[PDB]
């Protein structure tokens, strides 16, 4: 590698990507709701209900930051979590949050990939193993992540706009080992949570061309007793 | 980080908890007093949940100190706000922000 854009660069996983990639002396841009002071450059997204407003603004700012330079990878690691079934009084607000944090971010990242990824470069998208099935207790989350899985399939297709030789791969974890999760779920089996450094080192391998899955892959990331395995799922 | 100054006191006993939703009206200004946004201009309060990384650190620490009905001035250093980069087009680089916040209720 040499240039990476981390979409979600201030989140738990995205902050670790910024740190690790800067430690390798890569140029790293963060796109998030606030800067990442560790990144080479930061782009700050507008809070708005207008998807086109937010998407046009980020696209313009990224285009000005990069100019004609292309990037080796876009790691779209944004996403949150908010729960609730279809009867919940919080359903509509939580769905709006989930669509903004997963659908909007993935879509903008995909467009940026067509415009700015080098030939042979990498786009990662943040899916969820749970959205391979019904998610009755987390309606918005499941819909958003299911949309991202489908988008990954589209990007692998002919004439999607992805550059020659580039790959879009979705990552489908269960739970990541993060400080916020350890304090939110202090009785869980952390040894079934995926270490952030496992994903950072996987991304580094994929960006550099080591053991890179085919475009359109849905890669399940499952940690069992501290050991993480990668398993393809098929849409 | 964040300085909290009381404009008018709250009930002095209902303070937010993690998991509760704070309902507020605010006006945000630059250090020179130039207004950049107000929820009052929309006649609609801003809502956020503490403990969920939903807001700049100065609000996360500042609003947690307020009781229901309090009106407070939060003066927030850049490292507790938008930092060196700022938010181009609305918040300048390394900006100290001042927010007038009224904690209307907890939901
Ligand atoms: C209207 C604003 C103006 C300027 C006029 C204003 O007056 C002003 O200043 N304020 C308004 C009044 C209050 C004071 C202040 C303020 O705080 N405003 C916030 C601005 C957002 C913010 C800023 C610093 C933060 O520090 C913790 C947290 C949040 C607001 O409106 N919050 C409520 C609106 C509903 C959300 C957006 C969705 N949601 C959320 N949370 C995270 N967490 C991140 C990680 C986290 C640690 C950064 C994540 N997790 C996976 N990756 N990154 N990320 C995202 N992204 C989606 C977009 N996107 N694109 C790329 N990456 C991403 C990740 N969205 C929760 C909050
Ligand atoms: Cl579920």
């Amino acid at each position: 590698a040499r240039r990476v854009l981390v979409y979600g660069g201030r989140g738990a996983l995205g902050s670790r990507c910024v740190q690790a990639f800067r430690a390798r002396n890569w140029w790293v841009a963060s796109v998030d709701v606030v800067e990442n002071e560790e990144a080479s450059a930061s782009i700050i997204v507008k809070m708005t209900d207008s998807f086109t407003e937010q998407a046009d603004q980020v696209t313009a700012e990224v285009g000005k930051l990069l100019g004609e330079e292309k990037v080796d990878a876009i790691l779209c690691v944004a996403g949150g979590w908010a729960g609730g079934n279809a009867k919940s009084k919080s359903l509509f607000k939580n769905c709006d949050l989930m669509w903004k944090q997963s659908i909007w971010t993935s879509t903008i990242s995909s467009h940026l990939a067509t415009k700015h990824l080098k030939e042979g470069g990498l786009l990662t998208l943040a899916g969820a193993k749970a959205a391979l099935d019904g998610t009755p207790g987390m309606i918005g989350y499941g819909m958003a992540k299911g949309a991202v899985h489908q988008l990954c399939q589209s990007l692998a297709g002919k004439n999607s706009g992805m550059p020659p030789g580039a790959a879009a791969i979705a990552v489908l974890p269960v739970t990541l080992d993060t400080p916020m999760n350890r304090k939110s779920m202090p009785e869980a089996d952390f040894s079934s949570w995926t270490p952030l450094e496992f994903l950072v080192e996987t991304f580094h391998d994929w960006i550099t061309g080591k053991n890179r899955p085919s475009s359109g892959s849905l890669i399940q990331v499952v940690t069992t007793e501290g050991r993480t395995e990668l398993t393809p799922a098929y849409f | 980080g964040v300085q909290v100054e009381t404009i008018s006191p709250g009930d002095g006993r209902t303070f937010p908890k993690r998991g509760q939703t704070c309902v507020v009206h605010y006006t945000g200004m630059l250090e020179d007093g130039k207004k950049f946004d107000s929820s009052r201009d929309r006649n609609k309060p801003f809502k956020f949940m503490l403990g969920k990384q939903e807001v700049i650190r100065g609000w996360e620490e500042g609003v947690a100190q307020m009781s229901v009905g309090q009106r407070a001035k939060l003066t927030i250093s850049p490292d507790y706000a938008y930092g060196a980069t700022g938010h181009p087009g609305i918040i300048p680089p390394h900006a100290t922000l001042v927010f007038d916040v009224e904690l209307l209720k907890l939901e």
